[PDB]
């Protein structure tokens, strides 16, 4: 992760990589969105199962 | 298109049964479908659940099974030669047809996406025959061609409710 | 004699209200209740039947020894008949035995390996017995077991792509062993289906769930919920905080060779990770995963192709097939034919140098299909909320929370 | 309170300062001055009645071009990013409290979030009724 750049063998050239900035938040944003609904279901799902003493007993 | 509505009246005609096992036509209709759709697991998974004795009882099964182990393997051209290898009956006669232009337009678009430039013997296996369908492909479509090689070149083809509904959740 | 007098006082007790004490008669049994009642069972309840019904059932299924004669397939059918004209809301009122009698009826038909007769019997059941649909009731780790047994994945799927958000007390039983198998067949039945981004999430409940003593269910959903995160993810996902501390501390030791399995596949060498299948072979053919593991060793070759993609623009083939160790450059293609197949790169092959180009542009987000999709992520997070709220607004008004 | 008219005028907003003082003894950047302890700052607000609003907004009505021609958050870029810096800051100090301030957090973001959503709606309407007349 010292270098952003790609390696052409067909030419033998490495070429310099420049990352979109605007499609990375996106990508980013909609990940935690993911990840936020899955916690929070995952949650929800717990409250319920705490809720009527659940222990494995 | 008409084909969905067949699906699902197979379906809840499999769900439930006299005794849990149905006629053979019925089960080799819904495994043939289950192969044209694409979804190899639940054809897969419903192979397992015959019965051996029935399984053994009629060897259409046994001929559905094996294009659909070779459509499993993603071997293109030995699925021609397995479709029409034996003799299908008419309750599963129009499945064969569909089941082939599907792959075909399949393959086209395989072909088409992951491919720039592939030898024109492939591509005419991938295809169905090395014949007519290179000089369709260039002449119809434009796809560019080169002799000698024989190389094809193949290239990729109500409004503010929602905001003021968004508005008002935020405000509240 | 007190047969006759019995019945025609459930028949005068019922359609007039008067629930609590009815009840108090449907659980007073009466040893063994006179067992021959079978025949006039038929003019007990007709059109819309009644509960002494039920409680017939269950006594008759109570028996568990040889229970309703070699006829019993007859007495099957009468339970369909049942299923299909119980209706009404009273049967709520005795959410104790229906579950007992769909419990004795799945184990009958496993017990004689015909699970598929039964799979419609069970979806009715449940429909009628759940306050909404919404809701887990013992039943749905019954179904998940009967689908489950015989290969038919479909029908049980309408039940799955639910996010259950309450559970019924059934007014006492329902252990954890019924949340536990539920949540454990559910995720067996996704990975079935190559759906491993939800049997992973269901692997995961089934996991944190609170315990104190090791159970049996919990270790082959702890086994298989490393191989399904190493089949989706690259790692062993690490498991939350607030998981129950017997698997940090019995259940990790009981079951090392899949940690070991894990560190061979945290370090890319396909043939360490054949060496260690070999050897630990005896070990996953016990737990009977077997094919889950053959997964993981081929997706290793995936991921590798992809970790290629972020150093490569333009590779050889036969170059591409000394990394990877695919030991060919034809096999190479095919591979990343395949793997171009199902969207999980994006690849071109030229044949007239035997090169693959990494292109790497997915979507520029100005496509309206993406607006499409913000909405749908829009609409999923506002129902969210509102049912967060109808839950808070229950707890607002909770007699409980007002004195302190 | 504390105006600067060259400011306000050159600007085009208003430089209205509220201040009240901490008095002597208590003693718990230089563009307030070298004092800055000795005096603090305070937050503004604004009201009109019923009648002003109806005759503000019935005053105001004679800027229709300007209305339906200013097309909001292509000037007001700046002041949403700096409004959503400062969002950042109050998350974070919001989140380490937690470990109230998350309420405040929670209604700017809403404010921003209207606004923005204004903005937008008012764009969709100006080219449902400008750009689709006459194909």
């Amino acid at each position: 992760g010292l270098i952003s750049a790609r390696v052409d063998s067909h030419s033998k050239i490495l070429y310099a990589r420049d990352v979109d900035q605007r499609s990375t938040t996106f990508e980013k944003s909609l990940l935690m969105g993911k990840e936020f609904q899955r916690r929070a279901k995952a949650m929800m799902l717990r409250a319920a199962v705490l809720r009527n003493q659940i222990h494995v007993k | 298109f008409s084909f969905k509505k067949l699906l699902d009246q197979c379906e809840n005609q499999e769900l439930e049964a006299p005794g849990g096992i149905a006629t053979p036509p019925v089960y080799g209709q819904l495994l043939a479908l289950y192969l044209l759709h694409n979804d190899m697991n639940n054809a897969r998974y419903l192979w397992k659940r015959i019965p051996p004795a029935i399984k053994s009882a009629n060897s259409e099964l046994g001929g559905i099974w094996s294009v659909g182990q070779r459509i499993w393997q993603r071997d293109f051209p030995g699925i021609y030669t397995t479709i029409n290898a034996h003799q299908w009956s008419e309750t599963v006669q129009p499945i064969m047809e569909a089941l082939r232009d599907a792959t075909r337009r399949r393959a086209f678009a395989l072909v088409s996406q992951a491919y720039t430039s592939i030898i024109a013997d492939d591509f005419a296996a991938f295809v169905g025959l090395p014949v007519e369908e290179a000089v369709k492909g260039i002449l119809e479509q434009g796809w560019q061609a080169d002799s000698t090689t024989r190389m094809v070149l193949p290239r990729k083809p109500q409004q503010l409710a929602r905001l003021t509904d968004y508005v008002a959740f935020l405000e509240n | 004699s007190a047969l006759e007098q019995f019945v025609n006082s459930v028949r005068q007790l019922s359609a007039q209200g008067q629930m609590t004490q009815l009840c108090e008669l449907i659980n007073k049994s009466g040893e063994l209740l006179a067992k021959n009642l079978s025949h006039l069972d038929t003019v007990l309840g007709a059109l819309d039947v009644q509960e002494h019904s039920l409680g017939v059932l269950a006594v008759l299924f109570v028996k568990f020894s040889m229970p309703s004669v070699p006829d019993f397939e007859t007495l099957f059918s009468q339970v369909q008949l049942f299923i299909s004209t119980c209706n009404g809301e009273h049967i709520r009122y005795a959410t104790d035995t229906f579950a007992g009698l769909c419990h004795q009826l799945t184990n009958a038909l496993v017990e004689r390996k015909q699970p598929l007769r039964g799979i419609g019997i069970l979806k009715q059941a449940i429909d009628k017995m759940q306050m909404n649909t919404n809701q887990l009731t013992s039943i749905h780790a019954d179904l998940c077991q009967l689908c489950l047994l015989a290969k038919c994945f479909k029908p049980a799927l309408p039940y799955l792509d639910v996010d259950m958000m309450d559970i019924c007390k059934e007014n006492g039983a329902y252990d954890a062993k019924h949340f536990l198998c539920y949540y454990y067949y559910g995720g067996m039945i996704y990975t079935g289906l190559k759906n491993f981004e939800r049997a992973l999430y269901f692997y995961e409940q089934a996991i944190t769930t609170p315990a104190m003593a090791v159970s049996h269910i919990m270790l082959e959903s702890y086994k298989k919920y490393i191989l399904v995160s190493l089949i989706l993810l690259g790692k062993v996902q690490q498991l939350p905080k607030y998981t129950s501390q017997i698997v940090g501390r019995f259940i990790k030791p009981l079951s090392n060779a899949y940690h070991e399995l894990a560190q061979v596949y945290s370090t890319n060498n396909p043939s360490e990770l054949r060496n260690l299948v070999n050897k630990h072979s005896e070990t996953f053919t016990r737990d009977n995963n077997m094919g889950l593991v053959k997964q993981c060793l081929s997706s290793l070759y995936k991921k590798n192709i992809q970790r290629l993609t972020k150093t490569f623009l333009t590779l050889s083939l036969q170059d591409m097939a000394s990394r990877v160790q695919l030991s060919g450059p034809q096999e190479a293609e095919k591979y990343v034919l395949h793997m171009i197949e199902d969207g999980e790169i994006f690849a071109s092959i030229n044949q007239k140098d035997g090169m693959v180009s990494f292109h790497d542009n997915p979507e520029k987000y100005n496509n309206p299909a993406m607006l499409h999709n913000i909405d749908q992520e829009m609409l999923k997070c506002i129902e969210l909320d509102e049912r967060l709220k109808a839950m808070d607004q229950e707890i607002t008004v909770n007699p409980q929370f007002v004195q302190k | 309170v504390v105006i600067d008219p060259t400011r306000t005028i050159s600007a085009g907003k208003v430089n209205l300062g509220a201040f009240r003082t901490y008095p002597k003894g208590y003693k718990p950047i230089e563009d307030f001055g070298v004092h800055c302890k000795q005096y603090y700052a305070l937050e503004v607000s604004y009201f009109k009645s019923s009648l002003d609003r109806k005759l503000l907004e019935l005053l105001w009505n004679k800027y229709w071009v300007n209305t339906l021609s200013s097309s909001s958050l292509l000037t007001n870029a700046d002041y949403t990013t700096g409004q959503v810096f400062d969002l950042s800051e109050k998350l974070e100090q919001s989140e380490a409290q937690l470990g109230d301030k998350l309420a405040k957090a929670t209604r700017d973001s809403c404010k921003t979030t209207i606004e923005a959503i204004h903005g937008l709606m008012s764009q969709v309407i100006k080219d449902k009724l400008f750009n689709q007349i006459n194909i």
